[PDB]
RNA sequence: AUGUGGACCCGCCCCUUGGGGUGUGUCCAAAGGGCUUUGCCCGCUUCCGGAUGGGCCCGCGUCCCAUCAGCUAGUUGGUGGGGUAAUGGCCCACCAAGGCGACGACGGGUAGCCGGUCUGAGAGGAUGGCCGGCCACAGGGGCACUGAGACACGGGCCCCACUCCUACGGGAGGCAGCAGUUAGGAAUCUUCCGCAAUGGGCGCAAGCCUGACGGAGCGACGCCGCUUGGAGGAAGAAGCCCUUCGGGGUGUAAACUCCUGAACCCGGGACGAAACCCCCGACGAGGGGACUGACGGUACCGGGGUAAUAGCGCCGGCCAACUCCGUGCCAGCAGCCGCGGUAAUACGGAGGGCGCGAGCGUUACCCGGAUUCACUGGGCGUAAAGGGCGUGUAGGCGGCCUGGGGCGUCCCAUGUGAA
């Protein structure tokens, strides 16, 4: 699956702007841009006081679409967040935020989180090391995720890492641009997520 | 009831009835076909509706729908018997399924094909 | 450590042997409350020295006869025909229970 | 007969403060008064005294009640919201000191009788005791 | 077919024959015995109580008996021996047994 | 009669065996007597041998009847100390 | 024959069920083989002890029907005897006349039991498939032999049923072992490799045997990981959407902008395997390279490299998703309520949308929601439910005070609760 098709489209139909096109979703085509309404021919039209279930079902498809996961991985995390000891909502977040494949993309070796993914099938990436090819893949903490030897000299991470000269990232990474190496440094919490996404509906949408 | 009472008799659990024998408590039971028969509806439905006695392996003379448009269901056509339930004939209580032995599936079908049994039109 | 009952003797006519019932109060496993409950057990009086009334010590014992694993062991309290008298009421109800009437 | 005279003694106290009764006069026991004297220690009633009553012993019980209240309805709220018996005559109920239940998570108490003598949850979970368990309050 | 152990059966016969022969040899003895203190011949109900009771520990060497088999077997033979000569004999040769 | 020797518990291609006290009649897999250590042939692990030597010497005093690997293995932890 | 010793009858002491000691009497032992030969190896005999395995007995627990209420002749107990490794009516002769049952005996129905498994907030409900433990069976029914152990799946005998041989008298069989065929059925796999690993039987060993096992094969049957990368318009021989041959949507979504490189090609290439054995040292000495890989040239590492499968259900309410045309109580839909009678978001198509995605639906069955058998946790004036009324048997239940006991109840320690 992973789903894989027309991203934008889904940017508009949960409301708010996502970050799935990576690049371009900064300029002022990514569509939510002068466009804001959902898809389909009843695209502009106006519409009625969602159930309960919708507003606990989109508060969900938003937070599953931003890690571009499927429903069978998503769940998985889910329940585990439940079983594990510790504010089980935020728990989801940190598990979430512990792939692999997203934090590639946080410590911006990639535009998108769908590209970081890619980039790691393709064994562009290492972690302490050693190669790692599974999005999946989960980085605890004192892990250095490194750029491949081999692809040090590739097209699109001279281009992408050079555009990291600058920026700041999460206070839980601890990303080196020299030698593109980040080091996870820490499970990050509620407020170091800035994500339009109220969790407690997520919960209470599995709380069915 | 008191205590004692309970301690006495016990409460008395409860029994499964089940809407379906098509014995084995099977899944899917074959079926030789008897009368292609047609039948009216009740309460405030009106058409004619397509029916089949079938005589069965698990040994047992049920009629059962026959869904879809059109069929093809001779006098002996030999067909695959499911669970359920017409609202409107009553006493009938399983399905045919379209697609399995004698029964060709619906043709010119192109929207809920998995019932039915319609192969993937040859659009391509 | 073998068995040992406590319990009432409720027959004497039998040779070298002597009926105790012995009963046995626990709490129910659904309902709470607490039951009383009694099994008889023969036991081996090789003297026929216990008597029909008397409260005896049963042990658990080498095998004697066909259900018949205890052995008689100490004496507890002499007489008290109420125990038998209430086992044989309970008997007579029986004699009822059938088909007719009978001994209420 | 009387058959469970504890359940009628928590009932008499229930139905009188109901209407608000200055006090009430329940039969006397030595169990009953064991039964008041924590009663009256976690702040359920003002206290009991033994009045004799036409020769027989009772014990009178003087009961508390809030403050009058506003609007409709003046009444006081009560100070015993909530009594029931809890082990009856006929089903028995024991607790192991590790099914000593939290009564209200504790805003309320569940006397019980055990072998250290009448105590309330709190009291027999500090002395490590169960017990056959007599009834809720809160 | 023919798996070749049917030699056991072959052996289990063999074998079959040499304890039922064993054991006749005892119960045709010990009889004999009985039935001569029964008539309180004691010097000659011993003679052969003797042999019996030889045979008999003999039968448990092999595996016609072994075990408390055969002890109890002789425990059964002295003391019905024993008694039928007590019935006014006095034991003469006194060989298997201890008074 | 009672032996010590190895009983598999791995995964496929994944073996583990444990170092077993058990009635030889029985299944390999089955109900043993006692666990007295475990093996990790593949040596995946810093700790891939470890046996109960004092409890190893027990059954050997009382007729445990060791395999020849499990002897090896035995021997590794210096069970009998040929010295 | 020798009697270390052990068995047996009678005694003697301790013990207390047949445990241990002791005395006269009687009875009971044995096997040889190999040598790198007079001293080593494997054996043999009796006894005591350990370890492992097992027999038997007992308490408690273990589904449904009372439209099954009475049951029993070895039946219950006894004395004696047979039998066993051993208790016992297990069996036998004789004697007593008992034993069981509403706390469900007798009968009938169903079923291997458990560790666990699914469900559930829990109490509970449901279940016993993989794996592990126990029990029972080996075409059906009986039986003993052999033996430490069997009443013995690939041992024996007899009877029955079926199949094959038959010179017609008589003989041969037994996949519920691996694989395989056939039948039944909605439905369930290869007549595959290997003795390398673990395990077992025999052998001093070398070895041998092992469809135990370790592996491979088939089947989305289940679980887990993974790919299909993704930046552009729209001429109907019966087939591109939305106000009458008309207004926006599909949608940044492309048959072509770079980038990476599943498949596929080439090269290296394993762990699992060190013991048994030989050698020094004493036939277990830190020496054995003595040798051993079915899986398999697979996994894994490195070099080359192509833009490279998407389906299925759903869109009236419950329930996330609506428009056009066809149809006109017809064709049909439908889990329930219900939709279709000419303007159908419910039928059939189309565009668009929602959910999931190598899957998606349907059927079937279990628990759930169901506090709808209610212990937790329900009820019965009128909704279903007080017996037509009494008497009282068994049973359930029991006022105040004191003392003993400690059965219920509570507490501490400990043993078990394997994997
Ligand atoms: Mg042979
Ligand atoms: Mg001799
Ligand atoms: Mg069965
Ligand atoms: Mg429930
Ligand atoms: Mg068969
Ligand atoms: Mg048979
Ligand atoms: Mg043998
Ligand atoms: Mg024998
Ligand atoms: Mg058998
Ligand atoms: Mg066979
Ligand atoms: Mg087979
Ligand atoms: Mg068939
Ligand atoms: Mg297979
Ligand atoms: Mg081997
Ligand atoms: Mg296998
Ligand atoms: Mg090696
Ligand atoms: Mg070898
Ligand atoms: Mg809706
Ligand atoms: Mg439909
Ligand atoms: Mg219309
Ligand atoms: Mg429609
Ligand atoms: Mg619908
Ligand atoms: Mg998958
Ligand atoms: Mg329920
Ligand atoms: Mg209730
Ligand atoms: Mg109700
Ligand atoms: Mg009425
Ligand atoms: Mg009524
Ligand atoms: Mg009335
Ligand atoms: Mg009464
Ligand atoms: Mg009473
Ligand atoms: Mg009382
Ligand atoms: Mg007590
Ligand atoms: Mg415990
Ligand atoms: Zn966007």
């Amino acid at each position: 699956g992973r789903y894989i098709g027309p991203v934008c489209r889904l940017c508009r139909r949960e409301g708010v702007k996502l970050y799935l096109k990576g690049e371009r979703c900064y300029s002022p085509k990514c569509a939510m841009e002068r466009r804001p309404y959902p898809p389909g021919q009843h695209g502009q039209k106006r519409a009625r006081r969602p159930s309960d279930y919708a507003v606990r079902l989109r508060e969900k498809q938003k937070l599953r679409r931003i890690y571009g996961i499927s429903e069978r991985q998503f769940r998985n995390l889910f329940e585990e967040a439940s079983k594990k000891k510790g504010v089980t909502g935020s728990v989801f977040l940190g598990l979430l935020e512990s792939r692999l494949d997203n934090v590639v993309y946080r410590l911006g070796f990639a535009v998108s989180r769908r590209q970081a993914r890619q980039l790691v099938r393709h064994g562009h990436i290492t972690v302490n090391g050693r190669r790692v090819d599974l999005p999946s893949y989960r980085v605890r903490p004192g892990d250095e995720i490194a750029v491949a030897e081999k692809s040090r000299n590739l097209e699109l991470i001279r281009q992408n890492l050079e555009a990291m000269k600058g920026r700041k990232v999460g206070p839980w990474l601890s990303l080196d641009v020299e030698g593109m190496k980040g080091k996870f440094l820490r499970l990050p919490d509620r407020e170091d997520l800035a994500l339009p996404v109220n969790e407690q509906l997520v919960i209470e949408f599995y709380s069915r | 009831p008191t205590i004692n009472q309970l301690v006495r008799k016990g409460r008395e659990k409860v029994r499964k009835k089940s809407k379906v024998p098509a014995l084995k408590g099977a899944p899917f039971r074959r079926g030789v076909c008897t009368v292609v028969r047609t039948v009216t509806p009740k309460k405030p439905n009106s058409a004619l509706r397509k029916v089949a006695k079938v005589r069965l392996t698990s040994g047992y003379e049920v009629t059962a729908y026959i869904p879809g448009e059109g069929h093809n269901l001779q006098e002996h056509s030999v067909v695959l018997i499911r669970g359920g339930r017409v609202k409107d004939l009553p006493g009938v209580r399983y399905h045919i399924v379209r697609g399995v032995y004698d029964a060709a599936g619906v043709k010119d079908r192109k929207k809920s094909r998995s019932k039915y049994g319609t192969k993937k039109p040859k659009e391509a | 450590p073998k068995k040992v009952l406590t319990g009432v003797v409720v027959s004497d006519k039998m040779q070298k042997t002597v009926t105790v019932l012995v009963e046995r109060q626990f709490p129910h496993p659904l309902y709470g409350k607490v039951i009383k409950r009694s099994k008889k057990y023969l036991a081996h009086d090789p003297e026929e020295k216990y008597k029909l009334g008397d409260v005896v010590e049963i042990i658990e014992s080498r095998p004697i006869s066909k259900r018949k694993r205890f052995r008689v062991l100490r004496l507890v309290e002499s007489g008290r025909m109420d125990l038998v008298e209430k086992y044989l009421i309970r008997r007579q109800n029986y004699q009822s229970l059938s088909k007719r009437g009978g001994k209420a | 007969m009387l058959t469970d005279p504890i359940a009628d003694m928590l009932t008499r106290i229930r139905n009188a403060t109901r209407v608000y009764k200055e006090s009430t006069d329940v039969p006397a026991s030595r169990f009953k008064e064991e039964i008041l004297r924590i009663l009256a220690r976690e702040g359920f009633i003002k206290g009991y005294e033994r009045v004799d009553v036409d020769g027989k012993p009772y014990l009178r019980v003087y009961l508390k009640y809030g403050p009058r209240r506003q609007g409709p309805d003046p009444r006081p709220e009560q100070v015993i919201h909530h009594i029931r018996r809890i082990s009856k005559p006929g089903r028995r109920v024991y607790v192991g000191v590790k099914e000593i239940p939290r009564v209200r998570r504790g805003l309320g108490i569940a006397i019980l009788s055990t072998s250290k003598g009448v105590l309330t949850d709190r009291e027999a979970r500090k002395l490590g005791v169960g017990g056959e368990l007599i009834c809720e309050v809160w | 077919r023919n798996l070749s152990a049917l030699k056991r059966h072959r052996q289990s016969l063999k074998r079959r024959l040499r304890n039922k022969a064993k054991k006749s040899a005892i119960k045709t003895l010990s009889k004999k015995a009985i039935q001569l203190a029964q008539e309180g011949k004691a010097e000659e109900a011993l003679k052969i109580m003797r042999k019996a009771e030889s045979l008999i520990d003999k039968a448990a060497k092999g595996s016609t008996l072994h075990k408390n088999a055969a002890a109890r077997r002789k425990s059964r033979l002295m003391r019905k021996v024993r008694q039928l000569l007590e019935a006014a004999g006095a034991p003469l040769i006194g060989g298997g047994l201890s008074a | 009669m009672v032996k010590i020797r190895l009983a598999r518990f791995g995964s496929k291609h994944n073996p583990h065996y444990r170092i077993v006290v058990t009635d030889a009649r029985r299944k390999r897999d089955g109900k043993y007597i006692e666990k007295i250590g475990y093996y990790d042939p593949r040596k995946t692990t810093p700790d891939w041998l470890k046996v109960d030597v004092e409890r190893a010497r027990y059954w050997l005093s009382v007729g445990a009847q060791p395999t020849d690997t499990a002897r090896r293995l035995l021997r590794q932890a210096g069970v009998f100390r040929q010295e």
